[PDB]
RNA sequence: CCCCCGCCGUUAGUUGCCAGCGGUUCGGCCGGGCACUCUAACGGGACUGCCCGCGAAAGCGGGAGGAAGGAGGGGACGACGUCUGGUCAGCAUGGCCCUUACGGCCUGGGCGACACACGUGCUACAAUGCCCACUACAAAGCGAUGCCACCCGGCAACGGGGAGCUAAUCGCAAAAAGGUGGGCCCAGUUCGGAUUGGGGUCUGCAACCCGACCCCAUGAAGCCGGAAUCGCUAGUAAUCGCGGAUCAGCC
């Protein structure tokens, strides 16, 4: 596709790839520091709001955010169904990240200088201990795309 | 809007409008690209025409007139 | 304090023009300080390939990487005897303080 | 300029050369 | 040279230049090298005929080289003039352009002409060697003529061919008409 | 006995002086805190972790670092600790340098001993950027 | 095969730094020292060479080391030809035409007009933000009437005075994004700056037509854009500031 699947560095506070993932899709311009700013303090907010450790949180809302299946387009003898089908594990992940980072900008509450605190929010939102919010609907409704289309 | 310590004004007009000066004024008008010059009294009564970069059009200058360009009496853009 | 200033676009067409003034000067001044290298730099010019006239339009662009070379030869005295007739290569320009 | 006198853009090192053309061009052979 | 007058410096090897190929065309002008220090400029002329350079015990050479010092005064600097021969004329690129040129202008079978310089170049050394002539090929429509042998192939990629270029016009009646020569020696 | 390792990245270069010691660094004079403030980038002494016991509580460095921004810095000065973590001892620097901190077949692991040769790049002609093209419209 | 950029080493040290010591008008200024950066010349390094997997082979995938890879990144090298491609307005040149003028000088106007249409862009609609303050990292360039240190008068543009530089040794220069602290509190707003009124600086003979800059007031549309459509595969896109050519000044 794009390109091969580079590994990318694990992240310096807690040595995991998949947050640094989550890093570069909140950084835009290459911002990186303000980037892992607005990552780590939301890890601060989940730590305070909430009990439970930042990571462990995350982890968990990436896991509802991920879509099963999703519909494609397609073009039959007739017109272009939408076949349903399964997602890559690796495509499962840019879609989940994305899609929180994407809803988390999409939350009103304006909060911390920056973002820090939609993506705070928006990942407890998301955790299924907690699996509501914008980012979980959109993986909901793929799902429910497909299998509509079965 | 002060340029500077003495008001420029190119010379092809000066001279030529000056000259006037003595016989009086000249009928018709004058013409010049000049458009950066400043006026001065000289100028007054005086009728140059002003570059549009299409046309020459004429204006006469009165005193009140003074201080200003000249090429502010000839508008380059027109709605048309 | 004759500073002398070697460049030259050969590494080579310097290391032997500049060698032989340390060579010469060594009769009739103090011991020169030896040909001291001073770092090559590259210039990258893109400009018109003539001067103004034709083909104002031409570019293109050029790399020229110049060498230089000191060897600063303090006391002098008839230094200037042995390296006025001496020199050889073309290829080098040289101009001192 | 100095050779073929291109007005046009010659530069004043050289102060010569159609323009850049001629500069080009003679540096070409 | 100096910032000032490098531009000046060069204007007068154009000068120098300009009066050699005016007059050493009957000689066979193949390069004029320039080297320079302070008042005492080098041009040493190479030549296929020197004997038409140098002039009978030197006479020519004499006015040539008095006529550059009326260009090249005292603030030029008075000059040299070497004349070196050319070993055969039939390896350089310039002449054997010219040589073609030449023979075009007297109205010869341009296809010919251009058999034959491969051939004399080829004949005498030259792994490889090309002639390219310009347009209205005997005052025809515009065409193009080739013609060429041994590798030039190895030469024309950069890697060292040291193959001489040249390239001599022609003006005719008809209009001008370019020739190029190209010749391929041993590579470095 | 002290240890030396130079380091440099996009323009940068940094001096890396390690000494056996408390472990704390002073860049330019700075505390290694004190230059870097606010830097989530700041990993220079990504390698002195990777030893194993971490070299750090055991280490000392001393640091001059000129040119470039403070992001090249933070790599060049990173380089430096790889470097000489390895000149003190060939066994400690591992795999990016050495055995673990030196080397590998093809991905980098962290690759602390390789001297990135990004340079800014040039800007092409015909594109605004460099590499970034203009896009086309329907026009 | 050649050039520029990536890593390492040798040679060379008036570039460089207490790296390391003594002094200081504590400016690397002084002695001293080539280590380092660097300067420029040469040498090393990458070849699917090594490890696992498939293959008949070429090679494809993966992994280690490594500054770097599987053409590491950018040039020179844009083939024979195509488009009756573009330019007689850069210059050159055949033919045709004008010669009190289809030439030449000048002043002024025009190339800057507008009911409208399109292309390329800038700024923006904001809180991952705007403003004020404090504080930190860059590269490549340019400088003789030219860059302008520092001091003074001015809110300021800028003016007066004046040191050094002839430019790795002085100046342009402040780097901006960034970090720290404060303000704003979701509003067409401490967003956004169009437009317009007034005052004024500067270049230049001269800024009406028709310059840029400063300060006060004004404070528009714009709350993310229909159909349709463009760029870019990594230090790339995105974003931030810095220099240059042209050049009195400057759109």
């Amino acid at each position: 596709r794009y390109a091969n699947k580079r590994f990318r560095k694990a992240q310096c506070p807690i040595i995991e790839r998949l947050t640094n993932s989550l890093m570069m899709n909140g950084r835009n311009n290459g911002k990186k520091l303000k980037a892992v700013r607005i990552i780590k303090h939301t890890l601060d907010i989940i730590n305070v709001l909430t009990d439970q450790n930042p990571i462990q949180v995350v982890v968990d809302a990436i896991t509802n955010t991920g879509p099963r299946e999703d519909t494609t387009r397609v073009g039959g003898g007739g017109a272009a169904r939408r076949q349903a089908v399964d997602v890559s594990p690796l495509r499962r992940v840019n879609q989940a990240i994305a899609l929180l980072t994407i809803g988390a900008r999409e939350a009103a509450f304006r909060n911390i200088k920056t973002i820090a605190e939609t993506l705070a929010e928006e990942l407890i939102n998301a955790a299924k201990g907690s699996s509501t919010s914008y980012a979980i609907k959109k993986k909901d409704e793929l799902e429910r795309v497909a299998k509509s289309n079965r | 809007r002060g340029m500077t310590s003495k008001p420029a004004g190119f010379m092809k007009k000066l001279r030529a409008a000056k000259l006037a000066a003595p016989e009086n004024e000249k009928p018709a008008p004058v013409r010049t690209h000049m458009r950066n010059m400043i006026i001065v009294p000289e100028m007054i009564g005086s009728v140059v025409g002003i570059y549009n970069g299409k046309a020459f059009n004429q204006v006469e200058i009165r005193p009140e007139m003074l201080g200003h360009y000249l090429g502010e009496f000839s508008i380059t853009y027109t709605p048309v | 304090k004759i500073r002398i200033t070697l460049t030259s676009t050969k590494v080579k067409q310097l290391e032997n023009v500049s060698s032989n003034i340390v060579k010469n000067a060594e009769q009739h001044n103090l011991v020169k300080k030896g040909p001291v290298r001073l770092p090559t730099k590259v210039l990258k010019i893109s400009t018109r390939k003539t001067p103004n006239g034709e083909g104002s339009k031409t570019w293109e662009t050029y790399e020229m990487r110049i060498h230089k070379r000191y060897i600063d030869l303090e006391a002098p005295v008839q230094i200037v005897k042995r390296i006025t007739q001496i020199t050889i290569e073309p290829g080098v320009d040289v101009e001192v303080v | 300029c100095r050779v073929c006198s291109s007005h046009t853009g010659l530069v004043r090192k050289y102060d010569l050369n159609i323009c850049r053309q001629c500069f080009r061009e003679k540096a070409n052979d | 040279s100096k910032k000032r007058k490098l531009v000046a410096d060069g204007v007068f090897y154009a000068e120098l230049n300009e009066f050699f190929t005016r007059e050493l065309a009957e000689e066979g002008y193949s390069g004029v090298e320039v080297r320079v220090t302070p008042t005492k400029t080098e041009v040493i002329i190479r030549a296929t005929r020197t004997q038409d350079v140098l002039g009978e015990n030197g006479r020519r050479i004499n006015e040539l080289t008095l006529l550059v010092q009326k260009r090249f005064k005292y603030a030029p600097g008075t000059i040299v003039l070497y004349a070196e021969r050319v070993q055969d004329r039939g390896l350089s690129a310039v002449a054997q352009a010219e040589s073609m040129k030449f023979k075009l202008l007297n109205g010869l079978a341009i296809r010919r002409a251009a058999y034959g310089v491969v051939r004399y170049v080829m004949e005498s050394g030259a792994k490889g060697c090309e002639v390219v002539v310009s347009g209205k090929l005997r005052a025809a429509r515009a065409k193009a003529m080739k013609f060429a042998d041994g590798f030039l192939i190895h030469s024309g990629q950069p890697v060292n061919d040291f193959i001489d270029t040249a390239t001599r016009h022609v003006l005719m009646r008809q209009g001008v008409l370019g020739i190029k020569v190209k010749i391929m020696r041993d590579p470095a | 006995p002290s240890v030396q390792t130079f380091g440099k990245k996009k323009s940068a270069t940094a001096v890396a002086h390690v000494k056996a010691g408390k472990g704390l660094i002073k860049v330019n004079g700075s505390p290694i805190t004190l230059v870097e403030p606010e830097i989530l980038r700041f990993k220079v002494y990504e390698p002195l972790l990777l030893v194993g016991l971490d070299k750090f509580s055991n280490i000392d460095i001393r640091v001059r670092v000129t040119g470039g921004g403070h992001v090249s810095q933070v790599y060049a000065i990173r380089q430096a600790i790889a470097k000489g973590l390895v000149a003190y001892h060939q066994k400690y620097v591992d795999e990016q340098s050495k055995n673990e901190l030196k080397k590998a077949f093809t991905s980098y692991d962290r690759t602390l001993l390789i001297a990135d040769s990004r340079r800014p790049e040039p800007k092409k002609f015909g594109g605004k950027g460099a590499r970034s093209r203009f896009q086309k419209s329907y026009r």
